[PDB]
């Protein structure tokens, strides 16, 4: 069977637009599954359930995970999904709920300045990384399909 | 090879990639018998009815701003659609189905090969070499206030006044009827807007200004082309006042642009604020006056905490930076996998810029 061990392994991990990836029970806060290493605790998990209830706390503090602070940039609704987009540096992700749980994805590295930014200041000849709308859209699909399902 | 068209309210900014400079810069009107659109359309205002396809930043009517991409394409640039990506511009907020109309647009009635629509506060912050920041972009039919982190605006941040560089003119026009000439013809129209854009600047201190105008009698000779010399007094300095003080035509809500800067940096988090301050990007025609800039920085700096110097980013070229900056961000090989190919308009439609170019 598909398990959800298996949409973090192979659909939002495996697609190369995140490094980690969790998806969690809206309400109880359990872990239905994660990978990687960039995976809120519960503590943080209890901060990102006050963050989707209150958009203003995202504004204010943004969200905290594997005890990185990422800065909201923004927020809403795309008709069943409440979004929350963040950043930090070359890092970020995004969160996306479903009917009965909500994912949690992180793509980047943190500690690092942004590809943009470096090419401003000097455009070399690079690798592709990870283009923050891709993380979302992955993430997105995913989230739009267990809605259909009706988780 | 790839195109760069900032589209604003009043001026439309055409280039290529890699470019200094845009190459073309044309009226964004569209001229009609009582079709012509661009510098023509302005001198044939006889025959002509004159629409504007843009107001306050935002698209009214899509044919005229098809009658402008045309005219931008083949008339200007010179150019086929289908042989070049285009870099599009659009104003912070833009409504969902306006950016779906310019896609289907791009990507249909002119085949091009990929789309890009960056926010014009964003390509701005791009061309002052940094990716956080907060700009103020004022240009003729629109003031925004954009904080930026990483390349990515705070829209719940954005503050939006529709006041710009029209309103000056007319305010321009109102404070020169009371030494007995009235400005209502298009030839008058055209010298109020020169003398604002040449011998209008900022007060350094707006009182002191008023008082040694009024003590030493100062005023300053605008030559017109039949010869015949117009003095122009404190009005100079009285109409790029109303950027700081609004409450002169009545806007009340609009709080000016130190104000602007201070109320959109304190909505946002904290941990950014000090980032935000030391990156204060001016762009836009109406951000050209003299003095605008360091009179900008005093007032930001007297509002800031104590244990924060605002530094504000101002060079010569404010004007195009919007434009700069996308020549700019279309060089990056960073954005080179940014592009939304016709494929992708293919598979999921014109929403798809609402998650490729957010
Ligand atoms: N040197 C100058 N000093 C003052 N105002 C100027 C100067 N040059 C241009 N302007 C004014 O700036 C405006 C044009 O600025 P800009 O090209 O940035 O606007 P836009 O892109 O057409 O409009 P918007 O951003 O509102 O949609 C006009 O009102 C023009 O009169
Ligand atoms: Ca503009």
């Amino acid at each position: 069977g598909p398990s959800w061990q298996a949409y973090v392994d192979d659909s939002l991990i495996g697609s190369g637009n995140m490094h980690s990836a969790a998806i969690i029970g809206a309400a109880d806060g359990s872990y239905w599954a994660y990978g990687g290493s960039y995976v809120p605790q519960p503590e943080e998990v209890q901060h990102i359930q006050k963050c989707l209830s209150d958009f203003s706390f995202v504004q204010s503090s943004g969200v905290n995970i594997y005890g990185v602070k990422f800065f909201g940039l923004q927020c809403g609704t795309d008709g069943d999904c409440k979004y929350i987009f963040f950043k930090k540096g070359a890092a970020g992700g995004c969160i996306y709920t479903t009917k009965q749980a909500f994912i949690v994805a992180v793509y980047g590295n943190p500690g690092d300045t942004s590809s943009l930014q470096q090419d401003l200041e000097k455009n070399t000849a690079h690798a592709v990384t990870v283009n923050p709308a891709d993380c979302n859209t992955t993430v997105k699909r995913i989230a739009d399909y267990l809605i259909k399902l009706g988780y | 090879s790839s195109i760069v068209c900032d589209n604003g309210s009043g001026m439309v900014k055409a280039g290529f990639s890699g470019d200094d400079a845009p190459r073309h810069v044309f009226p964004s009107i569209v001229g009609r018998p009582k079709v012509y659109v661009g510098d023509e359309a302005q001198s044939k205002r006889g025959v002509l009815s004159l629409k504007y396809p843009i107001e306050h930043g935002i698209v009214t009517n899509w044919d005229d701003m098809e009658k402008i991409w045309h005219h931008t394409f083949y008339n200007e640039l010179r150019v086929n659609p289908e042989q070049h990506n285009v870099l599009l511009t659009e104003a912070p907020m833009n409504p969902k189905q306006n950016r779906e109309k310019m896609t289907q647009i791009m990507f249909e009635t002119f085949n091009v090969p990929s789309l890009y629509i960056g926010i014009q506060a964003v390509l701005s912050l791009y061309s002052s070499g940094r990716t956080t920041g907060i700009v103020l972009d004022a240009g003729d039919g629109v003031t925004h206030t954009v904080p930026i982190y990483e390349g990515y605006s705070l829209p719940h941040a954005v503050r939006r006044v529709d006041m710009a560089g029209r309103d000056l003119t007319e305010y321009l026009m109102k404070i020169m009827m009371e030494t007995g000439t009235t400005f209502t013809t298009t030839a008058e129209k055209e010298i109020v807007r020169n003398v604002k854009e040449q011998l209008c600047y900022v007060a350094l201190d707006f009182e002191e200004e008023m008082t040694n105008s009024a003590k030493s009698a100062n005023e300053e000779a605008f030559e017109l082309p039949d010869g015949n010399v117009m003095m122009v007094g404190n009005q100079r300095f009285r109409c790029p006042e109303v950027l700081f003080k609004p409450s002169l035509i009545g806007l009340d809500e609009a709080p000016g642009f130190p104000e602007m800067v201070y109320q959109s940096i304190n909505k946002c988090d904290i941990d950014v604020r000090r980032e935000l301050y030391g990156n204060i990007v001016l762009s836009g025609g109406s951000t050209m006056f003299l003095n605008l800039p360091e009179r900008l920085a005093k007032e930001i700096s007297n509002l800031a905490p104590s244990s924060i110097k605002p530094k504000v980013v101002a060079p010569p070229e404010r004007k195009y930076s919007v434009w700069i900056g996308g020549s700019i961000l279309s060089s990056l090989t960073t954005f080179q996998t940014m592009w939304v190919k016709k494929s992708e308009y293919d598979e999921s439609g014109p929403s798809i810029v609402h998650n490729k170019c957010f």
